[PDB]
């Protein structure tokens, strides 16, 4: 079989989170930073890395979002950092309760 | 060609017999579909013809 | 449910009735790190509607 | 640079019908004699497509709401109508998408611009050399987190020209689905003055771009001591794309020759 048009998305999430790499999945990868079509027509691989990702003082350099005032798009990217609001009241500058 | 044959243009898979066409495929085209919506025209891709 | 100190033994499987409360299953995410969430009569996406 | 240009005098917003214009190639497939029912995002026919000039007096840059894709097209002269922008803050809290043509080649790229209230490029018109030729670019002052760059091959477009009536219509449909822009576009020669022409033609694609950003807004780059100019005689129309469906014919030749809209 040939193929048209072919995308690798690469990224590194936590092991637990590999279900949430399926079309049609909920979670604060599937919800926040990483959504999959219903539709999806492809391939997901996935590999333990402990052994070239880790660090013994803790590897940092990998981040996921963990806020967001909605569920994005499939092959959505979103690169704001801006503060997410909880409670009811604005935020601004860098911080606040 | 005009030889019944299993072909598989491009992953496309099927049986008949392959023939001259005169349809001109815009480039962005590669498949022909008839009303029976049945791939009936395809572009080689070696020999774009 | 998600954080008591001590669950019960399988045999003795402890059941709770949840009851007048909002399901809002967000504020979990930060500590859960579930590795099986499956469900069975609904589709996970459509739990917050 | 960044300078808003404010000369300019106010005009109430005008409309004009999308007769049987904005339909497209619904797919890739090859169709001859037929007649095809299709349900897509078409503009609908005969629907208000929103009308903006640049005169002299006029330059209208406005932007603009961006949902469920939109149908763009340019009755140009001269080389007035350059590129857009597309996102949904354009102040680089969030990503956007810029396409322009400048005069020495198209340009792709998606970063967290900064844009300036009145983005524009500029021409320096008949400066003792006969030629004209393009100096001012000043639509977004930094562009720091870019994820999609793209530059095609230098070439020189010629920037110059005062005939009267407009002789390129240019047509564009925007589509952001799931994370895949997609463009839809058709070139046709044209003697009008000052309405989009009454006829029909299909757009092929083009290209698509896996940029992947929230669009929700977007806004159109035209060629124009800061403040006080003249515009270049062009307009362009804006419409926008509904879920219809579309019945196409195709002709002997398969290219789509006619349309009907079923709403
Ligand atoms: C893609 O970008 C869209 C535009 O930014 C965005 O829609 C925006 O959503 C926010 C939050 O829902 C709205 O903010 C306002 O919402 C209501 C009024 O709509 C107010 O009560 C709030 O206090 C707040 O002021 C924006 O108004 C809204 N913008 C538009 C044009 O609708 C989408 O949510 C984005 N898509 C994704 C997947 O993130
Ligand atoms: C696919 O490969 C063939 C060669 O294997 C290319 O076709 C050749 O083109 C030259 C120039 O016309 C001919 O002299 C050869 O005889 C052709 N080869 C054969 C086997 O007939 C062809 O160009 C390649 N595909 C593309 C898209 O370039
Ligand atoms: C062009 O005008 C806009 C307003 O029409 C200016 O934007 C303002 O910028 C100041 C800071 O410089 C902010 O405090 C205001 O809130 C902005 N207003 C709006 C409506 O956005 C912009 O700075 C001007 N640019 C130049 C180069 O003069
Ligand atoms: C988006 O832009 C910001 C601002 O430049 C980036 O934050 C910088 O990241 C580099 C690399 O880690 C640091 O060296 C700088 O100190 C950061 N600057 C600030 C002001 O925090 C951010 O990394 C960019 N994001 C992406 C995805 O490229
Ligand atoms: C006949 C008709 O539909 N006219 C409307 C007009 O009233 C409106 O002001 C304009 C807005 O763009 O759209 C068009
Ligand atoms: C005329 O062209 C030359 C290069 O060919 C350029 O350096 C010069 O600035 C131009 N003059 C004006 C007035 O634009």
């Amino acid at each position: 079989l040939c193929f048209t048009n072919v995308y690798a998305d690469s990224f590194v999430i936590r092991g637990d989170e590999v279900r949430q790499i399926a079309p049609g999945q909920t979670g604060k990868i599937a919800d926040y930073n990483y959504k999959l079509p219903d539709d999806f027509t492809g391939c997901v691989i996935a590999w333990n890395s402990n052994n070239l990702d880790s660090k013994v003082g803790g590897n940092y350099n990998y981040l996921y979002r963990l806020f967001r005032k909605s569920n994005l798009k499939p092959f959505e990217r979103d690169i704001s950092t801006e503060i997410y609001q909880a409670g009811s009241t604005p935020c601004n500058g860098v911080e606040g309760f | 060609k005009n030889k019944c044959v299993n072909f598989n243009f491009n992953g496309l898979t099927g049986t008949g017999v392959l023939t001259e066409s005169n349809k001109k495929f815009l480039p962005f085209q590669q498949f022909g579909r008839d009303i029976a919506d049945t791939t009936d025209a395809v572009r080689d891709p070696q020999t774009l013809e | 449910v998600f954080n008591a100190t001590r669950f019960a033994s399988v045999y003795a499987w402890n059941r709770k009735r949840i009851s007048n409360c909002v399901a809002d299953y967000s504020v979990l995410y930060n500590s859960a790190s579930f590795s099986t969430f499956k469900c069975y009569g609904v589709s996970p996406t459509k739990l917050n509607d | 640079q960044c300078v808003n240009l404010t000369t300019r005098t106010q005009l109430p917003p005008a409309y004009t019908n999308s007769f049987t214009r904005g339909v497209y190639y619904p797919d890739k497939v090859f169709r001859s004699s037929v007649l095809h029912s299709t349900q897509d995002l078409f503009l609908p026919f005969f629907s208000n497509v929103t009308w903006f000039h640049a005169i002299h007096k006029r330059f209208d840059n406005p932007v603009l709401p961006f949902n469920d894709g939109v149908y763009f097209a340019s009755t140009e002269k001269s080389n007035i109508i350059r590129g857009w922008i597309f996102g949904t803050t354009l102040d680089s809290k969030t990503q956007s998408l810029l396409i322009v043509n400048n005069a020495t080649n198209v340009v792709i790229k998606v970063c967290e611009f900064q844009f300036c209230n009145d983005p524009f490029l500029g021409v320096y018109y008949h400066k003792n050399n006969k030629s004209w030729m393009e100096s001012e670019f000043r639509v977004y002052s930094s562009a720091n987190n870019c994820t999609f760059e793209y530059v095609s091959q230098p070439f020189l477009m010629d920037l110059e020209g005062k005939q009267g009536n407009f002789k390129n219509l240019r047509e564009f449909v925007f589509k952001n689905i799931d994370g895949y822009f997609k463009i839809y576009s058709k070139h046709t020669p044209i003697n009008l003055v000052r309405d989009l022409p009454q006829g029909f033609s299909a757009l092929e694609p083009l290209v698509d771009l896996p940029i992947g950003i929230n669009i929700t807004r977007f806004q159109t780059l035209l060629a124009l001591s800061s403040s006080g100019w003249t515009a270049g005689a062009a307009a362009y129309y804006v419409g926008y794309l509904q879920p219809r469906t579309f019945l196409l014919k195709y002709n002997e030749n398969g290219t789509i020759t006619d349309a009907v809209d079923c709403a």
